[PDB]
């Protein structure tokens, strides 16, 4: 091309904070379902 | 007329408006970067932990 951001822009900015954080929660029960296979077959 | 010696000297100035002390804002130390880097910032930050 004075500008300024709407919501939707943040909406989509919110949207990758919560998807950031959902795939680390995702990742952390892969994590666990693992651990638990590990633990049961080592006693 | 026969005027008397000049009891004020003066000539042609030049008026322009009075500039501002432009106090520097508080979080100025942001601004050689623009908003949209320092937002990018925070979520490149996220994204890469
Ligand atoms: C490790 C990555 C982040 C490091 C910390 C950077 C701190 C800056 C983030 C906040 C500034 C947001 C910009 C809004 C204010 C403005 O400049 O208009």
């Amino acid at each position: 091309d004075s500008y300024s951001y709407g919501w939707s822009f943040y909406f989509g900015a919110l949207s990758f904070i919560i998807a950031e954080m959902v795939g680390v929660l995702a990742v952390h029960m892969f994590i666990d379902r693992h651990k638990q296979l590990r633990a049961t077959a080592r006693a | 007329i026969d005027f008397s010696k000049p009891f004020m000297s003066l000539g042609i100035s030049i008026m322009i408006k009075k500039p501002q002390k432009s106090k520097p804002g508080v979080f100025s130390f942001l601004d050689p970067l623009a908003y949209e880097i320092w937002m990018c910032i925070v979520f490149a930050y996220i994204g890469v932990s």
